This record gives C-alpha cells, structure tokens and sequence, in this order.
C-alpha cells in the first residue's frame, strides 16, 4: 500500500476485530482484548458509502433501447447503425471498467492511509512514555490498567501524569 | 432530513411468518444502523435487532433470537423485517428507526411512520355482528368483532 | 403468416417503427362492409393464396371489390378524421397477370386508382405481365399505409383493383415500447424490465 | 430492566422529574437516551448521550445520569408536554441488546331464527361476556359497550 | 485528507496568512505573526495552474454542429439520428462530471501533501533542538529571536549554533 | 512528490546504482558502494508490468473499419455517417490521452512512496544506534563492517548486539 501501513510495518490483519475496520488490541494484567476505533471506521464509513453511492448517480438507467429493420437495398444505413450500437457499448464497456480499476485502487490506499493516521495518533499521544517496538504496537513504560489503555482510545490519555510513574 | 417508510399493513394467522420492509430515502447506501422497534398497545417499545452497513452484521434482542431476520438491499435503499412462528402476542405497530452513526445503539433518532402487523386466529368476513379487520367496537373470544 | 397473396409491401421497415411507439389502437371499421359499399360486389373476393381449413378466405381488415353483372361504378368515397388521434389506414393494388382478367373481375378495360391526403398523393396504372406464381396466383398485389393526421381526410377514387379498407386503427402514442425478436415463451411473471432472453429483477446499475 | 414510576402530575409551568432506576448491567456501565411519545405518533428523541439534545428539542427538556439512576426533567410544563416518556439504554444482560424503560404517564392538570341470540345493553354519558374500554367521545363523555352471547 | 495534517493534526486554517497557501505562525518576545512560505506556495500555484490548463486543453472548442429534418417516412433514421446526438451528450457529460470528481479529490489531498511535506522539512531542521507539541508547533529550548525564526523559514537554521544555548 | 522523497529530503538520483529502483549507498574502512534493494524493485516492476498490461488489455484491436459512399441526394446522412466517425475518433483520443496523464501522475507517485517505503524501514531497524543525518543517510554510533553493512540490507539488523559496542 502507498501509506506502508496494510501488509507492511502492521504485517496482517485481526480476525478477531469484528465491530469495525480500525482499532486497538491491548494487553495488560487485568486481561486483554479488541475494540474498533468507532471515529476513524465511520470516516471511512461516510466515504466508501459516499464512492458507491456516486458511482450509482453517474450511470444513469439505460431507457426503452430497441434494435431496426432494414431492406436488402438499405445495408449502408443498417452498418451504420450497427456501428453506432457497438460503438457506444464499447465505450460504455469501457468506462464502467475503468472506473472500477481505478477507484478499487484509490480504496485500498485508503484504507491504508487511515491505518496510518491512526497509528501517528496514538505515536503523538504517548509520546516516549511509551517504546515503539514495530509492528503497530507501543510497550508502556508505566502501568496501564484499563482506565489507562480506554483513555488512549479515547485520545484524552494523559501524558503528565505517567510521566513521573514509569516503573 | 431522512424519511423512513414502512410497507403496509399485515394480518395473518398463528404460525405464519410477516415480511416488512422500510424504504429510505437517498442513499441509496446509507451510513448508518437501522433497527426494528415494536411497541404492542398498552405497551412501551421493545427493540427487535438491527444491521450494520458495509459490514452486514445483524444484533437481535434475546426475545426474538431465533425467529427474526434482518436483511438490507442496499442498491434499493431498503432494509427487511422477517418474523415467524407468529403468536397474537405479536400484535404490534412495527417501527424501523435508524441511528446516529454504524452501530446498533440505544439512540435512535429518526423513525418511520409505523405498520401495524395483527395476529389473530380469525379469517376474514363479512358483517351479518360476527366481521374480522377493522374497516366503538369490541372483540369476542372469536377473535371476530361485533359493533353498535 | 404475413402476407399470403404475394407482392411488395411498400416502406414496410418504417411501418414497423411507427408502431414501436404505439401502446394501444381504436379498431373502428372506417368503411362499413354492407353500409358503405352499394352497388359492388363485396364478398366474391376469397382466394387460396390465403385459405382457411380448406376453403378460400382473404384478409380480415381490407376487401377485395369485384364486378357487380359485368357493373363497377367508379367509386369517390372519403372520410374525416373526426376521432381525436392519428389514424393508421392500410390498402391495397391488385395487378393481375391476363388483361382478360381484369374486365372478369373489374369489367373495366384500363382501370386507375387514386388515394389521397395531405402526407400523400399518388396514382397507380395496373401493370399486366407473365408474372412466375408463388401461391398460385401470377398476380401481384402491393400493399400500402398512410397516417391520417386529425382533422383530414381520406380520399379512394377507383374503377377497380383497388382493395379497399374496411378497418382502421386510431393510434395512443407511448415511447418507452417497442418490438423484439424472440424464442422465449411469455408468462404471467410481472417484471419492470425486460430483455428478449427474459426479465430482469434486479437493482444492480449494469 | 429499567424501572421508572408508572405516572407522574403536575400543573402548568411546573418542573418535573422522571427517575429510570436499572442495574450495574445496564445505566451503569452505558448511555441513556430519553423519548417522548404522543398518541398516534413515534416515539420522539429527547435525550441522547445522558444530557445532550438532539436538533428541536427546547431548552427546558434535560437529562443526567448518576451512577445508576438516570433522569429526565422538564420545565415550564404545556398542555402539549402530556405524553408517555421511556428511557432507553444498552443493556449487556444476557445477550447484549437495546431495553427501554417502563414507561412514564405524564398528565397536566330476526337473529333468533339463526339458533343465536345475543343481548344488547349500551352505555355512555358517563365521566360468556365481553366488554369494551372505555372510549372517548367527541362529547368528552366517556362511552362503551357489552354484550353476552 | 489522506495526508492526515489538514483538518488533522493541524486541527484548522488561518484567515490571518493571507499572501500563500502554507506557511508559519511565529512567537517571540520581540513579537508574533504570519508569513507564508514562498518556495512552496510557488510550486503549487505551479502545478494547479497546470491542472487547470490541462483541464482546458483536453476539451477541444466545439465548431458548428446543426440539427437536420426528415420526413414521415424517414423516422428510422431521424431516430438514428437522434440515437446519435443524445449519446454522445450523455458520454461528453460523463467525461466532464468524472474528471472534475477525480481532479477535485486529488487537488485537495495535493494540497494535504505539501503540508506535511513542510512540517517535516522543519522538524528535519530543528530536530532536538525543540519540542514538536502538536498541532503543527514547536517549542524551542533556546531563545529564537527574530533572525533565528528568519533563518528556519529559510531552510538555513544553525542546529550547531543553538545547541550549546539552550535554556 | 506526494511522499516527499524523491526530489525530496533526498536530492537526486544514483547513476552509479545499476541493478535496480531503489536500493543502498554504504560507507565503511573497508569500502563503498552501491547495492540495488531486490525485494522492493522487485514488488514495483511487478505493479508496472501490471499497470502496463492492464492499459493493453483495455484498448481491444480494430478490426475493419472502411468508409462508405452516398450520392448527392444522401447528404444528410453521409454527413451523419461522418460525425458518428469522428465522433468515436474524438472520444477514443480523449480516453487514450487523459489515461496516460494520470496513470503518469499516479506512476511517479508510486516510485516516491516506494523509497519512502525504503527509508522508513530501514530507520525502524537502525532505531538510535545511528544518527538521522537527512538527505537519506545514516551515521552509525558503532563500527558497521561489511557484515553489519549486508545485514541492514537484509532487514535483519541486531539492534540488541551493537547496542552495547557503541563508539
Ligand atoms: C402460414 O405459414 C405457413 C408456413 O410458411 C404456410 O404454409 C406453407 O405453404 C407452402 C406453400 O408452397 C408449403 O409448401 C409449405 O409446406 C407450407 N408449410 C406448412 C407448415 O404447412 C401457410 O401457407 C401460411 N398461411 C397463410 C394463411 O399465409
Ligand atoms: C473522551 O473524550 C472526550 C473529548 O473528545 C471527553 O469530553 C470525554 O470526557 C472523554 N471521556 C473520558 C472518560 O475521559
Ligand atoms: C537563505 O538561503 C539561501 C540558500 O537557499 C542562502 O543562499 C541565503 O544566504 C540565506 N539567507 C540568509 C539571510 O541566511
Ligand atoms: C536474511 O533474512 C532472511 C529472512 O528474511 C533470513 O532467513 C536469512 O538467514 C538472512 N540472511 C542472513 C545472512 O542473515
Ligand atoms: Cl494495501
Ligand atoms: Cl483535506
Ligand atoms: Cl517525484
């Protein structure tokens, strides 16, 4: 992915996430588990929905389209027409698969880029109250119990007060 | 703002099953849950279950686990209600609501305008006294209604 | 099972998309059999080209006028379009093979036909030839329409051959119709769209 | 589930409170929304969030919650106020779904040929057997009915 | 924006910067303002004007192009005809609606890119020498007078020179 | 570039780096030289040999295509067999032309996030026993020998054994 975030530094993905496309698993002595970050997977949300939803708008419905009849001595015409229902199949062809390829890609990135951004927030909350040990995850310097790791998930976590409780 | 539109009323018998369904306007994705609420009279709503966008997944209260089935067609902006093994407890008006964001959630903040689904054991008829759905009146233990 | 006497059906390609924007027809008998015609033969004109279980029938819509004893008056008979909407009007010429032929049928020895409205206005010379057969018959018989548009009128004026009109078609428009060819056999399904291989049911946008 | 008193009273221009009481399993440990329902019509968003009002809702409906206990208050009271109020929330019980409360009342202040024969005695003007509700007239007279087959 | 600084950790804009697109916000004792950074406005106004000319390249003038008549036995190809002029006005329509769709998103996230690009070029700068406190702003450790914030927007700040001043 | 390298905070380019995109510059006692990054060429001519495959693939072969005569009473629809032609010309030029602009944008763009890609993962592995010197190079805190040197370039650097042999 363009962001290095999916199938790069955070090698795979977690089966065990089910309530949303971006999140947190953490681990401490109380026990350890899974949430979806609900902010950042209703961003992406709004959009995709928005992306499908524009491109339903833009192919408007094909209306009542019937073929013609032409006489042996009218075969110039009948190519002709012909040629003008192949011609705009063609190009309808390849318009809806194009953009298709085209906004596949753009998606995925997407979802990279908002893996990313995720991970720079929580990297600019904890700031070096905790150590970066690749893989998406942060070893604390200081004990996080669950109010500690449910205030990191909720971005108000407090870097004053551990700062001076690192063990 | 949005507008929620249940489809008609229904009237069936014991054991059958009722197919609902809420039409929504724009979209047609939306970005948001959607819930069924009932509410049988004399009585405060309870919650049925919902569906998630994208993700498809489906919550359902424990009374209905095991009869209810919530789908969505998505292109057609619609979402389906299906109940089966139907009691006369079942006698309700039948709300889809949807909520704030994706999730499934005690805050619903629009709602449709409401279906009513009867469930009796009594069949259609016509009045003689002794008529079925209703067109004050009272109801025999037939199930049937009878007038003044 | 279109046209069983043989010949040419004149602009028989634009007919067919005059009517893919047709939703419904008024079938009124433009001409009356017995009212409108007095003093012509009207039903000595059956055929085998076009049979019926054996015996000799003709179309149902036109007539074919024939010799009242060795009599065919010249007819000037017309009609007004007082009915709101188009009407759709189809005739015919008969060209029969022996010059013989033609005083049997029409008593008449150089017979002319003449049509006319607004949109059209022709004349027609019977022409008389060894012609091969194709059902029979060596004569040719060459079909044609015109529209009436509302408040004209229609005028035949013939000494024979010509195939009058008994009914016509007061035609209601409805683009988004049409005709399609197909082997797919008809049910009572309702559908919102529909192709010649069958019906979509569907809410996808291709 | 969530309890709250079956009615509440009160004249115009008056404050009242309605209490939902539950467990640790539901107003405990998650939000609290608030409806108000009007006869013939769905129930109305009030309060979502605990305290927060959605867009429309006046200045005088409020929430909180404290530790168990949510509340809904209303102020300067109308003849328009008198409605059922339910309060809702995410109960983990069981399998975890959405549970509303009671609810609250608020008030401001020929035949017998057939083998059959069934009796008639109406009544109205007020204020085997079946037997109807009492309905309201357009008199504002209460009016019923009974029957015995 | 797939860059996460505009509307991201730069939580919002200045109605106060008025001579470019991105710049610096400045406070010292001597004083505080605006300055927008030159080299980079530059090379954006270089790339959107290029957009926008290529926009209108692409969309060659249309010349003269009448309708035509036919008669009551020609509606075939009156039809035909029309088949013809309404489908490449449905296609002309697609072109334009999508490309100004796509360029649209690009632009923006264009522009969420340059950002970015200009934070990290002065966090590269200042490096120790001050503390990133979010939100697009940094602390200095030493006194940074006007010439010294001169030389940052520059690109020339003296990391040596500094780092024996530090409070 | 939209990810800042490439003409970026690393100036220019290697001519000296022959076998491959992206790759390595090293620098010890024992000597210097440069060394393409397999993996990561590889991974990018896998998507550019797809993306030029994919343009192939969507511009289906013309088959015969001849004009057609009329004579002077057919001029209305000589002249509509004409614009249906040039019409198709007009439209297939545009489609041809404005997908190379923007597959070329997104290319270039592809290569820029591909050796920041690069640069990050290596500054994950070298973590701070080395020096961030900008333009792309880092400054070793320890003696790097030709072994250490090919183990960076592996992505299996020892972070923990040199840890403790700093200069
Ligand atoms: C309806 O169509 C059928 C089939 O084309 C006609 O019948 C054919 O007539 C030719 C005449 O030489 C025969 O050789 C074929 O054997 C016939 N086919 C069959 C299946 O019988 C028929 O004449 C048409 N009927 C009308 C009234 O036009
Ligand atoms: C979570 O963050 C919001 C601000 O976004 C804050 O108002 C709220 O109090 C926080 N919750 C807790 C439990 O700290
Ligand atoms: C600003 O930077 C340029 C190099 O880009 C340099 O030549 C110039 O001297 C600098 N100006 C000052 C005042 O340091
Ligand atoms: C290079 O890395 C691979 C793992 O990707 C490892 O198996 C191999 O042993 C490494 N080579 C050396 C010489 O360390
Ligand atoms: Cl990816
Ligand atoms: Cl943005
Ligand atoms: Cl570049």
């Amino acid at each position: 992915g363009l962001f290095g975030a999916i199938a790069g530094f955070i090698e795979g993905g977690w089966t065990g996430m089910i309530d949303g496309w971006y999140g947190y698993h953490h681990q401490n002595e109380q026990g350890s588990g899974y949430a979806a970050d609900l902010k950042s997977t209703q961003n992406a949300i709004d959009g995709i929905t928005n992306k499908v939803n524009s491109v339903i708008e833009k192919m408007n419905t094909q209306f009542t389209a019937v073929g013609k009849e032409f006489s042996h001595l009218e075969r110039r015409i009948e190519n002709l027409n012909k040629k003008v229902d192949d011609g705009f199949i063609d190009i309808w062809t390849y318009n809806a698969e194009l953009l298709v390829l085209l906004e596949n890609e753009r998606t995925l990135d997407y979802h990279d880029s908002n893996v990313k951004t995720l991970y720079e927030k929580v990297r600019s909350q904890l700031k070096n109250n905790a150590k970066e040990i690749g893989n998406g995850c942060f070893e604390f310097y200081h004990k996080c119990d669950d109010t500690c790791m449910e205030s990191v998930k909720n971005g108000t976590y407090d870097y004053p007060k551990y700062s001076e409780e690192a063990k | 703002e949005v507008q929620l539109v249940e489809s008609g009323a229904e009237v069936k018998k014991p054991g059958s099953s009722v197919k609902v369904s809420c039409k929504a306007s724009g979209g047609p994705f939306r970005s948001y849950a959607i819930s069924w609420v009932r509410q049988a009279p004399g009585q405060g709503p309870e919650w049925m279950g919902g569906i998630i966008p994208i993700f498809g997944t489906t919550k359902y209260a424990p009374k209905f686990q095991g009869r209810v089935t919530i789908t969505a067609d998505d292109f057609a902006g619609t979402v389906y209600m299906e109940l089966s093994s139907l009691r006369s407890e079942d006698t309700a008006m039948y709300y889809c609501a949807k909520h704030m964001g994706y999730q499934v959630r005690e805050t619903m903040d629009v709602w449709g305008k409401g279906t009513t689904v009867t469930v009796s054991s009594a069949s259609t008829k016509g009045p003689s006294k002794d008529y079925f759905p209703e067109p004050p009146a009272v109801l025999q233990s037939s199930g049937l209604y009878s007038l003044s | 099972n279109g046209t069983c006497y043989p010949g040419d059906f004149i602009n028989y390609e634009e007919l067919r998309e005059q009517l893919s924007s047709v939703s419904s027809f008024e079938k009124f008998e433009i001409f009356p059999k017995t009212s409108s015609w007095p003093n012509h033969e009207t039903n000595k004109g059956v055929t085998a080209a076009c049979p019926h279980a054996g015996t000799n029938s003709f179309y149902k819509n036109l007539i074919w006028l024939v010799k009242k004893e060795n009599s065919y008056p010249k007819i000037n008979i017309s009609y007004t379009n007082n009915r709101g909407k188009e009407v759709l009007v189809l005739w015919a010429i008969h060209h029969p093979p022996t010059s013989t032929d033609q005083q049997s049928l029409y008593q008449n020895a150089n017979s002319y036909v003449f049509v006319g409205s607004s949109r059209y206005s022709r004349k027609f010379e019977p022409e008389i030839a060894t012609r091969p057969k194709v059902r029979g018959q060596a004569g040719r018989m060459n079909y044609y329409w015109t529209l009436v548009e509302p408040g004209d009128k229609i005028t035949f004026e013939a000494t024979g051959n010509l195939v009058v009109p008994r009914y016509a078609f007061a035609l209601k428009r409805n683009s988004g119709s049409g005709i399609i060819i197909s082997e797919t056999p008809v049910h009572d399904c309702d559908t919102t769209c529909q192709t010649p291989n069958g019906a979509i049911n569907t809410s996808l946008p291709f | 589930v969530l309890t709250q008193p079956p009615s509440v009273s009160a004249a115009p221009g008056q404050k009242v409170t309605i209490s939902c009481s539950g467990s640790s399993s539901n107003i405990g440990n998650d939000y609290v929304s608030w409806y108000q329902q009007l006869p013939g019509t769905a129930p109305k968003l009030l309060i979502y969030d605990n305290n927060k009002r959605p867009s429309g809702i006046p200045d005088r409906f409020s929430g909180s919650k404290s530790g168990t206990s949510a509340t809904l208050g209303i102020t300067g009271l109308q003849t328009g106020d008198e409605a059922n109020y339910y309060c809702a929330t995410w109960d983990r019980r069981p399998t975890a779904y959405v549970v509303f409360g009671g609810g609250t009342k608020l008030t401001v202040l020929e035949e017998l040929q057939a083998n059959k024969a069934t009796l008639v005695c109406l009544i109205s003007d007020f204020y085997g057997v079946e037997t109807t509700t009492p309905s309201k007239q357009s008199n504002n007279k209460y009016a019923a009915s009974s029957y015995l087959s």
